[PDB]
RNA sequence: AUUGGAUAUGCCAUAUAAAGCGCUUUCGAAGAGUCGAGUUGCAGCUCUAAAUGGGUGGUCAUCUAA
RNA sequence: AGGUGGGAACGCCCUUGUGGCGUGCACCAUCGA
RNA sequence: UUGAGAAGCUCAGACGAGUAGGCAGGCGUGGAGGUUUGUGACGAAGCCUUGGGCGUGAGCCUGGGUCGAACAGCCUCUAGU
């Protein structure tokens, strides 16, 4: 915690080092799609692989 | 006709070794003598301070170190630089006066004939 | 992780006392 | 353009989220958020903390509760002295922008936390940055 | 970032666990990039290349 | 006529005089604003420490 | 001195520290919110680390019945800190773990309805619901904090009337049981949270006014 | 086994001496067929200096060649 | 750090939509400097 | 109904010469890091074959004979490919 520090706090064994952050806040993207935030608003689904 | 830098890790260590072999003989005394603080001469850099060559003949007289006992205790002298203003002189007395305050010269045995 | 010319040409800094006892030796 | 030119596997994830949100909803927001993540780095220019604070808070200063959304980098402007209570949502925040919003203001979001706050993208502003380098 | 185990059980030289723990260092929440490392490690592995 | 031929260089030397302290003040006001931009502490991550 | 044992990696140590919290929490004094926000970061992980489906659904009830152990003054403080700490870090979960943090929410929303029933025999319920409603007005259903996610309130509408009926099988009297959900859909700036909240709610207007 | 600079110690030394810095009613020597000018391909040829002088740079600053 | 037209998107609509109504990013015209 | 390597799966139409040129995906060779709880004196590599197998193709896998110490697949790096 003194070599890499934190994401908002300087690593003590490195001048001007801050740990990077992420382009996605939750590291798991197939578990937002299935949340209650998304599946309440979405339009009525179609079927799977369609019949011929 | 090139200049290849494959020895660059090696001159670093060779310098590092020869800087440790310098210290072997001088084990209790520094590997380099104290240099003054002199201001660079251009309009660009005249607000900076950096190490120079040596202490003048009147920076050194005013601190209590004669020009002959100077280079024994490791104090470079510059017989060319002169103190134009007090500020050039008051800054560098406090280089010597701290150096003499922090330095301990080991004594020596003399050659007085007896009987 | 670790936690004005009259007074300078006359007065000197102190003896700079010794630590770790070998520079005191 | 159908797949991002990058190999950032934290950005295959966003595209895997907004190309789901593009086709299961009726918003053209998600068909515009997705239509920007494919664009290269020179096509998503930065936008400062002052141009964002100027865009929302002007004319009538309608800045009630809308989240500014840029698919780029929220950089800083230091000629802006006081920062208003803003709320942004971008991929990258520079470390002097993220500390000049939170010091007196609101929320800094990734497009993940946007999709759990405005899943259909209502009450937002969808800004860009200036593409113009004036010679390059 | 999202959420991880807060304390790690610190072991002993005999194989048994010890009561004392330690916080999870903030580095373990950093991005996992199988792409950036391939670009740096590619470039750092060619730094002890003797010429020919 | 303006200034003499060789004394025009002062305006070419003058920029240099600023150019050391140009970057020098911008290396310290940079850090001053990088001193005051410290993110608060959030006494929630410290409990497990 | 106590919380960092609740986040141990041994269930024989996590639970062994939980029953001693029953002694620590029933004290008759005043507790400050952050002290209940640091303690609620241990019981989050005491429940975040929960292995079996026949243990975590027993651990939830042991967390649910922890509320009547709280002193009367800070009993409403203790739930307010939970709904904050169950809305501050609800995005950090995955689907293989939300299923168990829904029932903790279901119990605590129901554990509130049980405590109003207990408090209704001491003083009239019309004020008891209001200060409980106040706790709802600075926790989840506050409007100005946009960060409180939707997945909490969508699940908080579905379990609102059904575990009102569960704790009140005979007949629940008229009060402001739905006033949180009316002031929410009226002015909250989460557009879907005012649109699809009525489509999820099962409000019962026959007994309310 | 050869060799280093040291440390302590023994004997010698010749000191009627030598050195640092005050203080001066005193003195303070400074490199030539070189410098320099003219002129042919830094060299050649013709000519040939001075002592606050001579050199190189902006009346000043800075240096003390042969 | 100028208004006026477009124009990405997003609200409120009630002619469901249409259309109205408000905020209008980049980029482009228009008159300001 | 399980067909979520979402870089996968699936439905439907049209189209198919190609020069200079432009774009894309792959095959193979020598070395380098990682990997196969990798193969090998009960026979590795090579070589030969009126044997079999795969791929549109560059190529690869294999049976038999010969032979006698090393060698390959996968993900990357590299070029005297």
């Amino acid at each position: 915690d003194s070599v890499f520090g934190s994401t908002t706090e300087v690593a003590q064994l490195k001048k001007n080092y801050f740990l990077p952050e992420n382009i996605i806040s939750n590291a798991d993207v197939t578990r937002l799609i299935n949340s209650d935030e998304i599946q309440s608003i979405v339009k009525a689904a179609g079927p799977s692989r369609v019949k011929r | 006709y090139v200049k290849t830098w494959f020895n660059q890790p090696g001159r670093k260590l060779r310098r590092r070794q020869a800087r440790q072999t310098k210290a072997a003989k001088i084990a209790p005394r520094p590997v380099e003598a104290i240099r003054p603080a002199v201001k660079p001469p251009t309009i660009r850099y005249n607000m900076k301070v950096r190490a120079g060559r040596g202490f003048t003949l009147e920076e050194l007289k005013a601190a209590g170190v004669s020009r002959r006992v100077a280079s024994t205790i490791g104090i470079p002298v510059d017989h060319r630089r002169r103190n134009r203003s007090e500020e050039s002189l008051q800054r560098n007395v406090e280089r010597i006066k701290v150096y003499l305050a922090h330095l301990i010269v080991f004594p020596r045995k003399a050659g007085q004939p007896k009987k | 992780p670790d936690p004005t010319l009259d007074d300078v040409l006359d007065k000197e800094i102190s003896i700079a006392p010794a630590k770790t006892e070998v520079v005191r030796q | 353009r159908s797949k991002p030119a990058s190999e950032n596997v934290y950005l295959k994830l966003l595209v895997k989220l907004y190309r789901f949100l593009a086709r299961r909803t009726d918003s053209r927001f998600n068909k515009a958020i997705l239509k920007r993540l494919f664009q290269s780095k020179t096509n998503r220019p930065p936008i400062s903390i002052s141009k964002i604070a100027a865009l929302t808070s002007r004319k009538s200063a309608s800045s009630q509760n809308k989240t500014t959304v840029v698919v780029g980098t929220v950089t800083d402007d230091e000629r802006m002295l006081t920062v208003p209570k803003l709320s942004i949502a971008a991929l990258r925040f520079t470390k002097s922008a993220r500390a000049r919003i939170l010091k007196a203001g609101g929320e800094v979001l990734t497009l993940d936390q946007l999709a759990l706050r405005a899943p259909t993208g209502s009450n937002t502003v969808l800004v860009r940055g200036k593409k113009h380098a004036r010679e390059a | 970032m999202a959420a991880a185990r807060p304390t790690v059980s610190i072991y002993n030289k005999d194989g048994s666990v010890s009561s004392e723990t330690l916080a999870l260092p903030f580095v373990f929440k950093a991005p996992i990039r199988p792409d950036l490392v391939r670009s740096v490690h590619t470039a750092v592995a060619k730094n002890k290349r003797q010429p020919y | 006529t303006f200034v003499s031929s060789t004394m025009v260089r002062a305006a070419i030397r003058n920029q240099a005089a600023q150019r050391y302290v140009n970057r020098q003040e911008s290396k310290l006001e940079r850090q001053v604003r990088a001193q005051q931009n410290v993110i608060p502490e959030d006494p929630l991550d410290n409990v497990f420490a | 001195p106590f919380i960092k044992k609740l986040a141990a990696n041994d269930r024989k140590t996590r639970d062994k520290a939980l029953e001693s919290l029953q002694r620590f929490l029933s004290q008759k004094k005043k507790f400050e919110r952050l002290d209940f926000l640091k303690l609620w970061k241990g019981l989050f992980y005491c429940m975040w680390m929960a292995d079996k489906p026949l243990y975590q659904q027993k651990l939830s009830d042991n967390l649910a019945a922890l509320v009547p152990i709280v002193w009367i003054d800070n009993r409403i403080l203790f739930q307010s800190t939970f709904w904050e700490t169950m809305g501050r870090e609800w995005t950090g979960i995955d689907i293989l773990r939300t299923d168990k943090f829904y029932l903790l929410m279901r119990r605590f929303c129901a554990a509130a309805f049980r405590d109003i029933q207990t408090r209704s025999k001491t003083a009239l319920l019309d004020k008891v619901v209001a200060e409980y409603n106040q706790m709802w007005m600075d926790g989840p259903f506050n409007t100005e904090n946009l960060a409180f996610p939707n997945g909490i309130l969508f699940h908080l509408a579905d379990i609102w009337t059904e575990e009102l009926r569960k704790v009140y099988p005979e007949d629940v009297p008229k009060a402001d049981w739905y006033l949180p959900f009316d002031s929410t859909i009226k002015s909250s700036h989460n557009v879907v949270l005012r649109k699809t909240l009525p489509k999820r709610l099962d409000r019962v207007s026959e007994y309310t006014k």
